């Protein structure tokens, strides 16, 4: 199921949703 | 005596506005071309109007 | 849809079966005006 070729979204994008973490995979807190 | 305007001082500084030669041209009827709210109404409706 | 899986890359192709009349008249010699349209799927509307 590549997307080679592909476009580079084909897809509608919803909000980023404004919470704490849905954000992106990282490390964090003290 | 029959060609100018009678006057109290020849070559008089400041012609005033009533014996000047004034230029009236005649009201310049300009025929608007299209009504507004009818074409704001088609248009709203979904048409497309294009052209002259 | 379905699609059988094809590794080439492929794009569907849809089509709304949507009238798309046009009314062409010329009132004086020279000047041409036209009304397009599409009632289900209307090019212009109130926000243009």
């Amino acid at each position: 199921v590549s997307f080679k070729g592909g476009v580079f979204s084909p897809y509608l994008t919803t909000r980023l949703p404004a919470w704490a973490g849905v954000r992106q995979n990282v490390m964090g807190s003290n | 005596a029959l060609t100018s305007t009678p006057r109290s001082q020849l070559n008089p500084p400041n012609w005033p506005a009533a014996q000047v030669y004034q230029e009236n041209p005649a009201p310049t009827t300009v025929l608007l071309p299209r009504d507004a709210e009818a074409e704001v109404q088609m248009t709203n409706s979904g048409a497309q109007l294009a052209g002259g | 849809f379905e699609v059988d899986p094809m590794d080439e890359p492929t794009l569907l192709y849809v089509l709304f079966e949507v009238f798309d009349v046009v009314r062409i008249h010329q009132p004086h010699r020279g000047v041409i005006e036209a009304v397009y349209l599409r009632t289900p799927f209307s090019a212009g509307n109130a926000t243009t």
